[PDB]
């Protein structure tokens, strides 16, 4: 049941990536602009079992 | 806990853990780094039969989650940190089709065990009306 | 007596089943609060403890019983059963260790066994009434 | 002072009636459109009132059985 | 005849449930339930 | 006398055990190399109706301690992970076994209630 | 099947309902430029705690102290619209839409679970009445 | 008070009252059978 | 006595009448100049609860016998004529159906209580 | 109206009015004159949160286009 | 006649339940339920 949260996370965070790309991409023909490259980080959830 | 409820509930727990692992894979596919900085190694679960002493059958236990040790497909970005000599980022090796099929099958098995539990519960509650 | 010494065991067992029942429904109700740490009790050991010792519920005090119109009120009472932590699988980032499937299969089991206890008491009491007529 | 268990039965009946009346007036207020009162609260209180009423009915049945039995001893 | 217990200095309380609540843009609350015992004289 | 209820009773009991077996098959319908098991009702019932050991049982305070044929289910459609649980077969068998358990419950109910009706 | 399980599950129902109503408010008021006094709308969250803190043992959930989410309050840039300050930036409430979708989804599921628990306990208790007879 | 406790109490008291009444019935019947003989 | 059931009786009947009105609103979603209607449920229910003469009863063959649409304020003018707003009508219809179900459940539960008292 | 039906229905009505403003503007782009003889002044909708008294939150009001 | 036990220095308790619970945003809580035994004189 908590799996949905993890999936939600991904979906939500993917939108953030989209946002970055969009700001990264609207800024073509902006002088000297430095593209803000982006990555996704796995975050383990170290816990009491499994 | 009656034996059959234990069997089906262990099935439910195992299916939930399998679906969680599949979701974590499908979500962290294309994840450059872990916390310390290492590839996300694709995760699988291990299904084994339960009730080892006695009748050799009954229930499923998913002890010992392991890692899928396939050679962790690489990409080339030799400006990215986490790239060794021969700049080669490590790029988790999750096969999306396999994980989607795992999610579908896990949901179906979960449903089957849930609905076994309902059947058995009706069976026992009817047994309580034996005679009277 | 000797009427409430033969029916004592099923009465105590059925009350303990009801107590475990609201423990499990407290597990269910706090499904999605953060850091809940699902609770449960051991039924066999607690039943043996109840038979040997008694009730001895710990923590509870009502007001006094003076002339009428003195607004009775009571403190927060809890059975003496020692709540045990349920060993969690699948850590979940918010401490909540309430697994729907475990809690729910336990809920169904406890319900069924409570009904079984009701059936057993009903049988014994019908037997008593059938002797006496 | 005294218990006068007919007074205890009167107290039980008053409790049952008051609980049902409270549930009824809450349903009154909610369907009337009064803000505040929630639907799940209405249904939960109606459920509890129903259980208390069946409490009273079962006590009735067993008291009537008990009286019909104490009127059978020969004297 | 009775005596008037409108004054609090000369009244007699058998019970008193008193609740006070408030937040601080203020909301406050104050409920009182008081039950009295009253002087009485009965001439016949 | 009153072991005339034995047959159905034991029959019913056997069905219940069968459920567990069949239930296990459904639980392990995904595990690798399970080799689905089952028992044959008729022969097992006949054998049990035709028919662990006692420990040191003098006076109390010596801690008494208590001590079927699980046949392969011949498979079809091999599946490369050793699992032979054709879930379709097991679903059909489980439905039928649950139904026959209900039938046994009804038969014991009828025999017991006939007995009780004669006795009042 | 004690009567103090109606209180627990009813409180769970109320808490789930209030959380769901808040999440619906969040999803509706996305892209609500102004407040009535004139302020960006702050997306809110509800805080779940265990009910009856002192002594007790375990029982029920409370949704006291609705709070205000500390997301960074995303901006847009429309220096033709009023309500945009110097360096024209409409303040644009901070709603994580997919998170709120999932919040409503899970809130409905937990509410349904607790409704069912209520029904099951009432059936338990009504069959408790049939004790003996 | 627990509900199951209340019904168990109901039934225990009912059975006890039934048993007392039946015992008194047997004793009264014995008394009258003794008092209805010839002397 | 046995007029305790009157309140939910009238509330359910009024819910049904409002259902008919809202279905009429939906049906007339596109007729020109329909000018959608409604009723105020609280006022109608109060009015019915707060408030009938049996005729002359002489010799037989004597024939005993007997027998507010508010305007919803519109948003979004059309000048295709109509003023039914579909979103408002749909939400009102769904709410009305839900509350009708509630009233039906409450009345059924009162009847169950009455019938359970009798055995 | 029940509470959430009100909140979501208000969201729906507000979104419908916003969409109508958008459609009107999009349709009257490149429209020389109005009736009186005036530029067609483009329109916008402002979203306020509903429920000013009580809990300060819930629902959306879009009065005064 | 009775005696005034407003003072705990001379009050005489039979039972006292006491719960103190607080966090430190300092959330504080305190409950104190007391049953007293009272001196008395009955002059008939």
């Amino acid at each position: 049941d908590h799996a949905i949260y993890t999936a939600m996370g991904a979906a939500s965070q993917t939108l953030n990536q989209q946002a970055v790309t969009a700001s990264n991409l609207a800024n073509a023909s902006t002088p000297g602009f430095r593209a803000q490259l982006n990555a996704l980080r796995a975050v383990p959830v170290d816990g009491l079992s499994l | 806990l009656l034996n059959i409820f234990d069997i089906a509930g262990s099935a439910l727990a195992a299916q939930s853990k399998r679906l969680n692992v599949a979701a974590s894979n499908l979500a962290n596919a294309d994840s450059v780094t872990g916390p310390d900085g290492q590839p996300y190694r694709a995760k699988q679960v291990v299904f084994q039969v339960d009730a080892a002493p006695g009748q050799a059958t009954g229930g499923v236990k998913v002890a010992s989650v392991i890692e899928s040790q396939a050679p962790e497909k690489l990409v080339y970005e030799p400006g990215n940190p986490l790239a060794d000599a021969n700049g080669y980022v490590k790029m988790p090796n999750v096969d999306v089709v396999g994980e989607m099929v795992n999610t579908m099958s896990a949901s179906r098995s979960y449903q089957a065990n849930i609905e076994v539990l309902n059947t058995v519960k009706s069976m026992m509650l009817k047994t309580l009306t034996l005679g009277q | 007596d000797r009427l409430d010494a033969a029916l004592r065991f099923q009465q105590e067992a059925l009350n303990l089943r009801a107590q475990r029942q609201e423990i499990l429904a407290a597990n269910i109700a706090n499904a999605d609060t953060p850091g809940y740490q699902a609770r449960d009790i051991d039924f066999a050991s607690e039943l043996k403890k109840v038979m040997v010792r008694g009730r001895e519920e710990t923590g509870g005090v009502a007001l006094t019983l003076t002339s009428s119109h003195h607004i009775p009120a009571q403190a927060v009472s809890s059975p003496a059963v020692d709540l045990l932590y349920r060993v969690p699988d699948q850590p979940s980032l918010d401490g909540n260790t309430v697994d729907m499937d475990r809690e729910r299969t336990q809920f169904a089991d406890n319900s069924l066994k409570y009904q079984m206890g009701l059936t057993v008491l009903g049988s014994q009491l019908k037997g008593m009434m059938n002797v006496l007529q | 002072s005294t218990v006068s268990f007919a007074g205890q039965l009167h107290a039980a009946l008053d409790r049952i009636s008051d609980r049902q009346a409270a549930a009824r007036v809450q349903a009154e207020k909610f369907t009337l459109g009064e803000p505040g009162i929630a639907l799940n609260d209405v249904m939960a209180d109606m459920q509890k009132a129903s259980v208390s009423m069946q409490m009273g009915i079962q006590v009735r049945n067993k008291l009537v059985a008990a009286y019909q039995e104490v009127m059978s001893m020969q004297v | 005849h009775y005596s008037p217990n409108g004054d609090a200095s000369k009244a007699t309380l058998r019970s008193r449930q008193l609740n006070i609540s408030e937040q601080v843009p203020r909301s406050t609350q104050r409920n009182e339930t008081s039950n009295y015992e009253v002087d009485r004289t009965i001439r016949h």
